[PDB]
């Protein structure tokens, strides 16, 4: 409550210049990012507290009920937990480029993506005995070819296949 | 012309309109983009030779 | 318009492979296609040379490639194994057997 | 479907593909032209975690990261390049079939109404022209004033929209003041 | 799908001229193509029937 600038946040020490007449900081959207102390004449930098969004990674309710929780850009150990937070504040906490993942392991293997997460990380419900794993996306099996100055590979048999395709053509009319 | 369409000539109407932030600029930018696209469209259809 | 009423030469437009036909079916607010394709299978590698020299001249195939199983040479199609004996009805002479690189020696048939 | 890998020893009858194939020396494993393209375009916030304007967006405006990192896209591009320079176009239908490069170019001339003997007699000249064109394209891309107009524009438009949205906060809208706290 | 994985017969679709190949390259939020074409040059007129 500096002189009436009622607010909430964290106060740190800044290296701003703040010529003697100047005593407030400002930027876009009229946010006071710095302030001069009324008594000791020390400059302080104001930063908003930690905040973010959460996401729930679950398989279908038919298959099971275990879930995992992803916090958006928190860097885990920095402020993972300050009711709903009964998840041991642990149990294989993993860190990714998108945030903090709680409730999943990290297998060194590679499979096809099931539930996209972000930055080349997926999750699934594989059976080791039931758990939620968070592997790395696999682009497919690597294959080699044997280019040479004199070599051809001509097929000797064939196959006839049928492939379906679905396209919308129109939508329901309406009047108001 | 937004400021002339909304307010004819009275200055206090303009003073009140400035309290609404940057709404005229968005419309002007969109209309200019539409005009430039319209000018460009009739070029690659014909100017092939 | 393009696939049902005629073959389509666009790659990966109607089905994964060489397109053959199509059949339409109706559906609530939609259409369903049944693209019928043609995919080669099974393989076998061989030895090749871009041209055949007979006597101071080249011999390029009319339509196909030169394939040798180890002793003899044949002409074949590009998508199904079908060797044939080299004759004068599969080759057209163009050159003097000095500029092409990789041309091997062999004899052709005169009917 | 399957990530092809380039042959160990690179030689294709005279054609110089070293300007488009990946370079193992670079940490990111990207072709020189890809490196030039990356250096040409400028970005401010790429969605990476960093706990001036990019950091100011804490009013609910967040940028989520893309699903595919810009490292496996290079793998896809390299797979496409290897498949299209080793096995011709036959890998677009079923299993890839090996075919030497001069034979592929012979097919490709045969496909536009030119008989194949032309290449088998002008191979050296054609290879020299191809190499010269590939060499010149990099200089043309580097020294041009601004050829990546479209990507730069699509990058700039979103930043402009976000800046306008953020700046819209400090407007009275007819109220006493634009601060929610003092009122 | 049409030009990288096979020759294209569409006129003035992949490059100005008779199309031969194509090579893709990545770019920030975009793709770049390297169409390789074939353009005739030099002329000589003749008599025909
Ligand atoms: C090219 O591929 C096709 C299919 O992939 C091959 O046709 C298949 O040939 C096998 C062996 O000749 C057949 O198996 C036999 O089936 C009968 C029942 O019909 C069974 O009594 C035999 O004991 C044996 O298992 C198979 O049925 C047949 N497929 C079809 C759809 O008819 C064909 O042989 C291949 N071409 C070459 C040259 O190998
Ligand atoms: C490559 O292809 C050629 C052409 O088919 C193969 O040559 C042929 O081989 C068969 C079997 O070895 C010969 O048939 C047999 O000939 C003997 C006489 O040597 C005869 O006693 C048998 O009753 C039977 O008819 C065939 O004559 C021969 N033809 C030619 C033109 O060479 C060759 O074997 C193939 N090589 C490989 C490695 O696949
Ligand atoms: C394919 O093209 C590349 C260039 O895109 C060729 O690499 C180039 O090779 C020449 C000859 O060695 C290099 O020139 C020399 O480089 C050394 C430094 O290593 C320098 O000290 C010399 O004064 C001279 O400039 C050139 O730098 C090099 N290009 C690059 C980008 O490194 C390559 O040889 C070609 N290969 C084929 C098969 O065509
Ligand atoms: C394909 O042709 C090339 C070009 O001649 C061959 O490359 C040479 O191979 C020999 C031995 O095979 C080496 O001593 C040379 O050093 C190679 N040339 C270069 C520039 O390195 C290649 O070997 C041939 N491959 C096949 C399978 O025949
Ligand atoms: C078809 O390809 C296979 C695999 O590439 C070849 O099998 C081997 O090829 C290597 C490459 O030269 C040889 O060193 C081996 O001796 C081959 N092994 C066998 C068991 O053949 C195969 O030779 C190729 N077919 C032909 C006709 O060359
Ligand atoms: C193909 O056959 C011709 C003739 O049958 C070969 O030409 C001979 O080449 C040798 C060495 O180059 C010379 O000493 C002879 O005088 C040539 N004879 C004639 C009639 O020209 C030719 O070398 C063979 N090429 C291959 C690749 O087998
Ligand atoms: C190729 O075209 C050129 C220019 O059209 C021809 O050159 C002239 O053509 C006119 C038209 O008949 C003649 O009256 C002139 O006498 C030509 N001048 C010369 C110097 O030739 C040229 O003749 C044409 N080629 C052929 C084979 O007719
Ligand atoms: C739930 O799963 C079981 C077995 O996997 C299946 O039989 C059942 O139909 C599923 N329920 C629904 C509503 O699909
Ligand atoms: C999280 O914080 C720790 C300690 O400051 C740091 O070592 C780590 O690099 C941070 N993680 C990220 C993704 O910035
Ligand atoms: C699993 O992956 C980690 C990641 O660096 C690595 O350090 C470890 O050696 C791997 N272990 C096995 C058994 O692959």
């Amino acid at each position: 409550n500096f002189n009436g600038l009622t607010g909430t946040g964290v106060l740190t020490e800044s290296n701003k210049k703040f010529l003697p007449f100047q005593q407030f900081g400002r930027d876009i959207a009229d946010t006071t990012d710095a302030v001069r102390d009324p008594q000791t004449l020390e400059i302080l930098d104001i930063t908003p507290c930690s905040f973010g969004g959460v996401s729930v990674i679950t398989p279908g309710t038919n298959t099971s009920n275990q879930v995992a929780v992803l916090y958006q850009g928190v860097n885990c150990t920095e402020v993972p937990v300050a009711t709903w937070r009964v998840y041991s504040t642990g149990s294989n906490v993993f860190q990714t480029r998108a945030g903090c993942l709680i409730g999943a392991e990290y297998v060194n293997n590679s499979y096809e993506c099931d539930i996209p997460i972000g930055a080349g990380i997926c999750a699934s419900y594989q059976t080791q005995s039931q758990s939620i794993i968070a592997y790395t996306m696999s682009l497919g099996a690597e294959n080699s070819v044997a280019y040479s100055n004199n070599s051809i590979a001509i097929p000797t048999n064939f196959t006839i296949s049928v492939t379906t395709e679905i396209l919308p053509v129109s939508m329901t009319k309406t009047s108001v | 012309d937004c400021t002339m369409y909304i307010c004819g000539d009275s200055t206090e109407c303009s003073n009140l309109l400035l309290q609404y932030g940057s709404f005229c600029t968005q419309l002007k930018r969109a209309l200019t983009g539409i005009a430039v696209e319209q000018d460009k469209n009739t070029q690659e259809v014909f100017a092939q030779v | 318009s393009e696939c049902v009423l005629g073959q389509s030469k666009r790659v990966d437009f109607c089905g994964k492979g060489y397109h053959l036909m199509s059949f339409p079916q109706s559906a609530p607010h939609g259409v369903v296609f049944l693209h019928v394709t043609y995919v080669p299978a099974q393989e076998k590698n061989f030895t090749t040379a871009p041209a055949i020299c007979h006597d101071g001249k080249a011999h390029f195939p009319r339509e196909g490639v030169f394939v040798s199983n180890g002793t003899h040479w044949f002409v074949t199609q590009r998508n199904f194994y079908e060797p044939q004996i080299i004759t004068t009805d599969n080759t057209f002479v163009s050159g003097n057997c000095d500029v092409v690189i990789g041309i091997v020696n062999n004899t052709v048939y005169d009917p | 479907k399957q990530i092809y890998k380039t042959p160990p020893i690179k030689y294709f009858g005279g054609f110089n593909f070293s300007q488009i194939l990946p370079d193992p020396s670079k940490p990111s494993k990207r072709s020189p032209i890809e490196d030039l393209l990356f250096n040409k375009v400028t970005l401010a916030d790429a969605g990476f975690i960093k706990q001036l304007i990019c950091a100011q967006k804490f009013n609910g405006l967040t940028v989520l990261p893309p699903l595919l990192t810009d490292e496996m896209i290079a793998q896809y591009t390299s797979a496409l390049l290897a498949g299209t320079i080793t096995s011709g176009w036959t890998f677009g239908a079923g299993p890839a079939l090996q075919i030497p490069f001069p034979m592929q170019m012979a097919y490709r001339f045969n496909g536009i109404g030119v008989t194949q003997n032309v290449l088998y007699e002008n191979q050296k000249l054609i290879a020299n022209q191809f190499n010269s064109a590939i060499g010149k394209i990099q200089d043309s891309l580097s020294s041009t004033p601004s050829a990546l107009g479209k990507l730069q524009d699509v990058v700039n438009h979103n930043a402009q929209a976000l800046n306008t949205l953020v700046k819209q906060l400090s407007s009275k809208f007819g109220a006493i003041s634009s601060v929610l706290n003092d009122i």
